[PDB]
């Protein structure tokens, strides 16, 4: 149990073309990784 | 058992964020590109209305 | 050392023909309890792994219960179904029934025949099965009737890998040109192509650009061989972590959350997500070629790690941090 910006919801949701929105993601694990490889690109 | 099966799950997914993480850290930031991207775009109209 | 002498022309002929052998493909029974392995030869052996992780076990349980001959060239390929075992050999597929392999007819289902078949994809949510191999080209069969419905044609060199992740795109191939292509199995079109070699955190040009093995994470891509241990982030398209090893990896998979790596070293490597060199378990052959997780459900004892490669035996892992024991072939 030891480990190691942001962008609004709804302008993610809005702004992202549907390959890189993921509306099957619509689990938080998915959506992170949408939000990240969005703010990437 | 069934919690430390989803705690090496959850630990998965951070390295995951990880990793997209520290690509993302190899490029610039995001509000100072836009800062600079509005003042070469007010510089950009300036020289195109001079030309 | 020297404890078994042949003293004898076909023992001296057996003793020469294991000492020069290679394992290429592994397969799983339906239950846990049988592995099946594949020869240089053309022949298959067959393990019974629940009697040799048996309480019971004996010095001649580490032994083939049936090998035969199956095939005229070397087995490259092996799956397995829900009933069947699908085996590539010279160009052609044949079929083996799991009841009856273990029995004295050892008979054959079928012979379909679309150069080599390198790697074999098993589909589901249909009926199918993906040929691959020396003609450059991807054929798809259906496994109820022997027809050959797609061709797919967007390699330049041979291929020697396959992969599956349950998306749009769904298929990733690999191969001897150095680039990971991505078939749309609805339009039978090539959707996306990723080269390795060209991406300079990646290259290494000593050893060449060939594409030796791939995994899917269903986001992420483990690609290796010729140029580097990469992972790469699908839809993106980015090198994201390099694993630093010298020696050419010709197999990978995804554990619950480790990376597991075999090549022309002698030991299995296990890496970290991160790209940390967690461990490297040293095994008995020179070189490694195939890995496979045993997991099936209704034979939870049956579940190890077994690995194959330059060498007559095959390596058994009930702990991932040493070998228990090597079946001969």
């Amino acid at each position: 149990l030891e480990f190691k910006d942001l962008v609004s919801l709804e302008e993610f949701y809005k702004e992202a073309p549907p390959d890189i929105s993921k509306a099957e993601v619509t689990d938080p694990h998915q959506q992170t990784l949408a939000r990240l490889d969005w703010e990437l690109e | 058992k069934k919690q430390i099966l989803q705690a090496k799950r959850i630990r998965k997914n951070r390295q995951e964020y990880d990793a997209l993480a520290k690509v993302i850290q190899h490029h610039p930031d995001r509000h100072e590109t836009l800062k600079e991207l509005e003042a070469l775009g007010k510089e950009l109209e300036h020289l195109s209305h001079i030309k | 050392v020297p404890l078994a002498v042949p003293l004898g022309q076909t023992e001296v002929f057996q003793a020469l023909q294991r000492l020069h052998m290679t394992i290429f493909s592994q397969s799983v029974s339906p239950c846990g309890k049988f592995l099946a392995a594949g020869n240089n030869y053309g022949q298959i052996a067959i393990f019974s792994l629940s009697s040799a992780l048996s309480s019971e076990a004996k010095e001649e349980s580490k032994k083939p219960v049936v090998t035969f001959q199956a095939h005229d060239g070397p087995v490259y390929s092996m799956v397995s179904t829900d009933r069947h075992l699908l085996s590539a050999g010279d160009g052609e597929v044949k079929a083996w029934l799991w009841a009856e392999m273990l029995k004295k007819g050892c008979k054959e289902l079928w012979r379909r025949q679309p150069p080599e078949i390198n790697a074999l994809l098993l589909v589901p949510k249909e009926n199918s099965l993906i040929l691959a191999g020396g003609d450059c080209q991807l054929h798809t069969m259906d496994l109820e009737t022997g027809t050959f419905t797609r061709v797919l044609r967007g390699h330049t060199d041979y291929i020697h890998c396959l992969a599956l992740r349950e998306r749009s795109p769904e298929v990733l191939s690999g191969g001897e040109d150095g680039a990971v292509r991505l078939w749309d199995l609805r339009t039978a079109k090539e959707v996306q192509t990723i080269e390795v070699y060209k991406h300079e955190e990646c290259s290494r040009p000593h050893n060449g650009r060939w594409i030796g093995c791939l995994a899917t994470d269903s986001d992420w891509m483990v690609c290796g061989g010729g140029p580097a241990l990469t992972l790469w982030h699908l839809r993106s398209s980015t090198p994201t972590t390099i694993f630093p090893i010298r020696a050419p990896q010709k197999h990978v998979t995804f554990y619950q959350d480790l990376i597991l790596s075999a090549g022309q070293g002698r030991c299995v490597n296990q890496w970290q997500l991160s790209g940390e060199l967690k461990a490297q378990v040293p095994g008995s052959s020179p070189g490694l070629l195939s890995l496979s997780l045993n997991q099936q459900p209704a034979a939870p004892e049956c579940k190890v790690l077994t690995a194959a490669g330059n060498s007559c035996r095959v390596d058994v892992f009930t702990n991932l941090g040493y070998r228990a024991f090597s079946l001969s072939f």
